[PDB]
RNA sequence: AUGCCCCGUGUGGCGAAAGGGAAGCCGGUUAAUAUUCCGGCACCUGGAUGUGGGUUUUGCGCGGCAACGCAACUGAACGCGGAGACGACGGCGGGGGCCCCGGGCAGAGUUCUCUUUUCUUCUUAACGGUCUAUCACCCUGGAAACAGUUUGUCUGGAG
């Protein structure tokens, strides 16, 4: 049973600070607010303790990360570039 | 080809999954093959080569996750580790 | 305060010299009597049910220490 | 007993060791409880002193009541029924003490590692085994009867709580300073306690004196295992220790329970031979006479008189 | 193959004697109905002879070299197995269970673990069974 | 019956030290009656899970009890959990093993250029 | 032990009768004070020094697989940790007190008529002993036909 048509999470602003706001804030709101799996423990109990900060559940385990994703894209492709660099540099 | 030897370890030989059933097949000296996910702690993975080094069975390394792992074995559960005593049909020992 | 659940305990704790006092409380209502020493620390209860051995028991008690009988109004 | 003949045997769990038996107290029934294992087999021995009425009455006392749960009350195998066993009583774990009441209607196993059911009561006439107390401090080793209340002693490695089985209250703790209570015994009079260790003390405590031992003695190199008080006025109690030596003590109480008893070795009694560090492990006395029965861990059993 | 037979190390992970090395007398892999498990009966050292010194005189030497053993019925999941085994002829069959059933046998077994480990240890071997384990 | 009642302490205020409790006193009275605070139980220094065995007191009344109430008999027992002791006497054993392997593997691979060299 | 050695971390004070904090309750008493006086019954902190216990003739206690238990349980420098010590809001559960209902004893009021009636007292402190109290943790065991389970969907081969 859906109850909202479009607004979802961004329901509780109301008629309130504009659609295109409500919008903007709902795509953080959502990934803030979601589970995710972690990467120690595989559980799927991973959720934000404050901003750019990550805990675990169950495994205890704190993680540094982005503000409202627990990972961010850039980080993703600095890690794939520096691998790639440490094999340039160790061979 | 590890996931179809997995499969036919499964279909075929004898398996049990998880820490403490590992460790008491490591014990009773039956274990063929330990199966060690990548996500493993650090320190349950050494103890376990220990224990595999001193019971002389062989581990693999499997570069998946715990998930993975189970997903390979054909569980709807996570999975850690696992102890193969019996091959079956499976040729996952000669290797 | 603290009970003693047993006669001849309640003797030597009348026999050592910290025993201040000695009384005894009468209970018809419910049959039972109760031998109290009062001593430097504490207050020791000894619960009888309605026997001789209450009535031997105040003889049996050292005579310098002063046995008192509780009378029904505690008066001021 | 005089003559040293063996009038009856049988092997009741093969290979389980008897760890105790116990005659039950009243003369009219010729009734024997012995536990092997976690098994509590009530039998009727045959026996010159048996005769058919004698034999009839004990076993309808046995099986007046049969006109998981704590204990198994069942009718054991046919051999066992063919020898004179009548009674089987499963519990949990192994058993190590018996005790009977004076009226012969209960009797009480200790079985340590039994955790909550280490102590069982078992009404021989509703063939009921219940567990009265569930926690106790420590893992029990013995248990005992007042001889004239309703009073139930259990005694730990540490400590010896006494019972009010009406209340089913706790209204005494005794504390000997042993490590380990390996037995103990309670006076006829039913206000004095003897308690054998393993620490090679023996103790004796005065209900109404306090909750320490009134007296303590060392006349054991080795650890004590057994002590038994006389019943049937002689004041009498023998010690039995791991030294492969009895110790005969005179123990008198005065009748008007507000003078001190009296304790004075009386008697060394040697010549029971030590196997494997253990020496005599039980004593019993006479009901009418001063002599004691004392069994032997190199298979004999000794009677002194 | 099996490690965990008699003469194997191991250390204890759990208890009052958690981190203390022990040597197992007897594997009892199928269990008894006392221990319903794979359990195992050890000797190991509750005090571990002092650290001593060239300059250190004789005296000195036998007070710092004592050793306080212990007997234990351990669960194999509470042991720690170690590659080390400890070859000793005069701790052949020193307990059994019913040596740890008898309280007498067993403070008796305790003085001979205690005079074979001082003699194992003075003639000089075993100096990773004889060192405490730092944690 | 007067059921109302007042703090019998000159601060009005309702801080986190001027907790009370309601008692009937033998008088019949309905009286407040100050309490302290509650104590909490010692955590463990590792994971911070509470210790078991040891009581929840406010902090000076651990002087008062003796040592084997606030202690287990354990190596580091009154600071660390089982788990964490047994973690750590897991975790000991293993890298000084490793030490151990690392050490021999480096005295092979330099006699063996020790015979490269010769 | 006519000197030598060790260590680094700095720098003192004031600043809250609502923050942190060692420990007291009941009854009575005055014209007027009372957790302060009286009576009874307790507690905390600091100090000195005995007795009884514990340990020890092989110096530094024993038990339980374990979680841990036991009246004690050698412990200097140097280190590690815990308590003090922590937001706001929402529903759920346990406890005390208050409110409510019934019976009984005693007393009081109503009573033309009715009303086995309406109302009042029926209480139990600090401090101790003992038995209990959710979470959490330990042992066995190995779960798909997935299960357990909350008002609220979390937990489980990392058991
Ligand atoms: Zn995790
Ligand atoms: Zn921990």
């Amino acid at each position: 049973s859906k109850r909202t048509k479009k607004v979802g999470i961004s329901g509780k602003y109301g008629t309130r600070y504009g659609a295109s706001l409500r919008k903007l804030v709902k795509k953080q709101e959502v990934t803030q607010h979601a589970r995710y799996t972690c990467t120690f423990c595989g559980k799927n109990s991973v959720r934000r303790t404050a901003v750019g900060i990550w805990s675990c559940k169950s495994c205890k385990k704190t993680m540094a990360g982005g503000a409202y994703t627990v990972s961010t894209p850039a980080a993703a492709a600095m890690r794939s570039t520096l691998r790639r660099l440490r094999e340039i540099t160790e061979a | 080809s590890i996931g179809a030897k997995l499969a036919l370890v499964i279909k075929s030989g004898k398996v049990v999954l998880g820490y403490r059933s590992t460790l008491k097949a490591l014990r009773s000296g039956k274990a063929k093959l330990i199966l060690i996910a990548a996500n493993t702690p650090p320190l349950r993975k050494s103890e376990l080569e220990y224990y595999s080094m001193m019971s002389k069975t062989p581990v693999h390394h499997y570069s998946g996750t715990n998930i993975e792992l189970g997903t390979a074995c054909g569980k709807l559960f996570r999975c850690s580790t696992m102890a193969i005593l019996d091959a079956g049909d499976s040729d996952i020992l000669a290797d | 305060p603290q009970e003693v659940s047993d006669i001849k305990k309640f003797i030597e704790i009348c026999r050592r010299k910290d025993a201040s006092s000695a009384r005894i409380k009468k209970n018809p209502k419910t049959q039972q009597i109760k031998f109290k020493v009062r001593c430097q620390r504490f207050l020791y209860t000894l619960v009888l049910k309605d026997s001789d051995k209450a009535e031997k028991l105040k003889q049996s008690l050292p005579p310098n220490l002063q046995i008192k009988d509780v009378p029904k109004r505690n008066k001021r | 007993l005089l003559t040293g003949r063996q009038v009856w045997s049988v092997k009741l769990n093969g290979d389980e060791a008897v760890n105790t038996v116990r005659w039950r107290p009243t003369k009219d029934t010729f009734i024997l409880a012995a536990a092997a294992g976690e098994d509590i087999f009530l039998m009727i021995p045959t026996h010159p002193s048996v005769t058919p009425a004698l034999d009839q009455a004990s076993r309808d006392i046995l099986n007046a009541g049969f006109g998981e749960p704590p204990g198994k009350w069942a009718r054991p195998g046919t051999r066992l029924e063919d020898e004179g066993v009548l009674l089987r009583i499963t519990v949990r774990s192994t058993i190590k003490a018996i005790s009977w009441h004076r009226r012969g209607d209960h009797f009480a196993t200790v079985s340590p590692s039994g955790q909550r059911s280490s102590v069982a009561i078992h009404t021989l006439s509703k063939h009921l085994t219940q567990i009265p107390f569930r926690k106790l401090n420590g893992l029990a080793q013995t248990a005992s009867f007042h001889p004239l209340r309703p009073l139930f002693f259990v005694a730990t490695q540490r400590s010896i709580r006494c019972y009010d089985l009406q209340k089913l209250e706790l209204v005494k703790i005794v504390q000997p300073g042993a490590k380990w209570i390996s037995s103990f015994d309670v006076h006829p009079g039913g206000d004095n306690l003897v308690v054998g260790s393993y620490d090679k003390r023996l103790l004796w405590h005065d209900l109404d004196l306090s909750n320490r031992p009134y007296k303590t003695m060392r006349f054991h190199t080795e650890a004590i295992r057994a002590v038994r008080f006389h019943k049937g006025g002689l004041p009498l109690f023998a010690d039995a220790s791991d030294d492969g030596s009895l110790q005969i003590f005179h123990g008198k109480v005065p009748n008007d329970q507000l003078e001190n008893p009296t304790i004075v070795p009386v008697k060394m009694l040697k010549g029971h031979k030590v196997v494997n560090k253990l020496g005599v492990l039980d004593i019993d006395w006479h009901p009418r006479e001063p002599w004691c029965v004392s069994a032997g861990a190199d298979g004999t059993a000794r009677l002194w008189m | 193959m099996k490690f965990l037979k008699t003469s194997r190390v191991c250390l204890v992970t759990r208890g009052r004697y958690a981190g203390k090395k022990v040597v197992i007398i007897q594997p009892v892999d199928q269990g008894t109905k006392s221990h319903p498990y794979g359990h195992a009966l050890v000797a190991g050292i509750e005090r571990y002879p002092s650290k001593i010194t060239r300059r250190m005189s004789k005296a000195r030497i036998e007070k710092r070299s004592k050793i306080k053993p212990f007997i234990k019925v351990i669960n194999y999941n509470h042991l720690m197995p170690t590659r080390y085994t400890l070859e000793l002829e005069g701790l052949k069959a020193v307990i059994n269970a019913d040596t740890f059933k008898e309280p007498s046998q067993r403070e008796e077994a305790k003085k001979t673990v205690k005079k074979v480990l001082e003699d194992r240890y003075n003639s000089g071997k075993n100096r990773w069974f004889f060192t405490p384990l730092r944690f | 019956a007067p059921t109302r009642v007042t703090y019998r302490r000159r601060n009005p205020y309702n801080t986190t030290s001027n907790r009370t409790r309601v008692i009937k006193t033998p008088g019949g009275q309905l009286r407040v009656l100050h309490i302290k605070k509650r104590g909490t139980a010692p955590k463990c220094g590792d994971c911070g899970i509470k210790l078991p065995g040891i009581p929840a007191l406010r902090p000076r009344e651990y002087a008062t009890i003796s040592k084997p109430k606030k202690t287990v008999q354990r190596a580091y027992g009154g600071s660390r959990c089982g788990n964490c002791v047994r973690d750590r006497i897991i975790r000991a054993f293993l890298i000084e093993e490793q030490k151990i392997v690392k050490k021999v593997l480096k005295e092979q691979s330099q006699a063996e250029k020790k015979a490269s060299k010769k």
